[PDB]
């Protein structure tokens, strides 16, 4: 059963997308593998949460809102839903070799990191040096007045 | 005046009784030297 | 609040069962079996 | 019959590659541990 | 009676549907079995939650929202309401025999499932193999740089 | 993963802004290093909070409340976001620059000061990195001859 808190928002969201264009109705019917009739898929959404999710992946425009709210009230489907919906990210031909050149470089940062502290520190310390000189003067002067 | 409150001392001291066993300072240095042995692997003159 | 996060990501030492099976049964609920009628 | 595979996992359990280990400084390594590595050293299709 | 939290939303929702078209008023009067007058059914809705539900089944357009909210505050009617409102789903003549052919097939999946692990795993493992080759190269290279 | 609670806060915020003006593509690519397309940058937000926080601060019309919401919902990103966003305040001609603006900066110095040593030491260390590379080689060569 789909939880009402979700379903309240979910059902009209889908129905709106259907009324927007018919072209999606055929798509979701293919992905979910349900009868092409708009009344059919809407009967399926209510029945299973897993199904409800795949529909909201097919339409991301208006539907993204409910989907997240579905995800909240159902941590269960979260794992299963993540698997059923997947697309291999196209990899660039240059990428893996292009990464090979930075081997020398990153090992240099991590030598500097360990010395300073956490990476957060080094990002700070780097700015402190890059920082304008006057500021060093400013801080010295406040200490001249007594301020710490 | 300051009131002593027995038994809170005895809860705390019931806790630190095992603590004082395993944190004794004599047991840190036997831990350190054992590291400096595994780590060096090489003549001392070098590495400053 | 104390952070137990780091300690949370762990793996369990794996091992292989001698006779494989009983895998998808991890979570299921069979609803009860009725008794016979009486007379 | 292979001389290394008995060194490499006694380097792991004793912790010490090149030097003697005293009598006090003896740590504890859980059995399932050494198994995890022996898997990489002398791999087999039978866990048994 | 009907809880106010629901009734607040419920009553105007129904009244709106009535004002939209008269054709529904006669329908709900038939289903609920109440006096055809719009004032009558509106008196019935307030009186019983079970009745309130059947009305909201008759009108799903604007009414679906309140219905779910009715369902929340009343888990009691949920069982009873589900029974009173039912329609036999028309079955396709081909279906049951058409399912008979997959007997051979599904038993094949469940042999593969048990081996791998939960069905979720096998869906993953299937993708891992279907996945492009370069990625195997990529991962090997990060291990070459000493990353884990 | 990005918390779903803050997700519904950030996604309409960044999207509305992207559709409001195309010019905001200059911010995403500058810091975050996201891909040129508006669709991919969206996936980066969903992926990482640090990435998301740098999307929220950069687009400032509708964003601030949303950004502060992200902070509390995922508190680990606090130190990271506040730091990775820093803008030098230039200089005040008047003596009283104060903590008005420069507050964040004079704090920043002290951390760097604390680590290195006495305030002098840092300014020294500041310069050592500013010195021409050659001087290093010089010091090394005068070491090579056996002078120290």
């Amino acid at each position: 059963m789909l939880l009402p808190v979700v379903a309240r928002a979910a059902v009209p969201a889908i129905e709106s997308a259907i009324a927007a264009t018919p072209g999606l109705v055929s798509r979701i019917a293919a992905a979910i593998g349900s009868k092409v009739s708009p009344s059919a898929i809407l009967a399926a959404v209510k029945s299973n949460p897993v199904v409800a999710g795949l529909t909201l992946a097919q339409i991301g425009s208006t539907g993204y809102d409910a989907y997240q709210q579905l995800l909240e009230n159902h941590p269960e489907v979260a794992e299963m839903l993540k698997d059923l919906s997947f697309k291999a990210d196209e990899i660039q031909p240059d990428f893996i070799g292009n990464l090979g050149q930075y081997r020398e470089e990153l090992e240099l940062v991590e030598d500097a990191a360990r010395f300073v502290g956490g990476m957060s520190n080094l990002i700070r310390l780097r700015q402190a040096l890059e920082l304008d000189i006057k500021y060093y003067g400013l801080k010295m002067q406040l200490n001249d007045m007594g301020y710490r | 005046f300051l009131d002593v409150e027995p038994g809170i001392s005895d809860r705390m001291s019931a806790t630190l009784a095992p603590i004082g066993n395993t944190f004794a300072v004599s047991a840190f240095v036997k831990n350190r030297t054992a590291v400096y042995e595994a780590v060096s692997q090489r003549g001392t003159v070098n590495s400053n | 609040p104390t952070s137990m996060k780091a300690l949370d990501h762990t793996s369990i030492a794996s091992v292989a069962p001698l006779e494989r099976g009983s895998v998808d049964t991890d979570d299921r609920n069979s609803a009860p079996r009725r008794g016979a009628n009486f007379s | 019959c292979n001389p290394e595979i008995w060194r490499k996992l006694t380097a792991y359990i004793t912790g010490s590659s090149n030097r003697a280990i005293k009598a006090d400084a003896v740590g504890k390594v859980p059995p399932t541990a050494i198994l995890e590595q022996l898997r990489t050293l002398a791999p087999s299709e039978h866990e048994l």
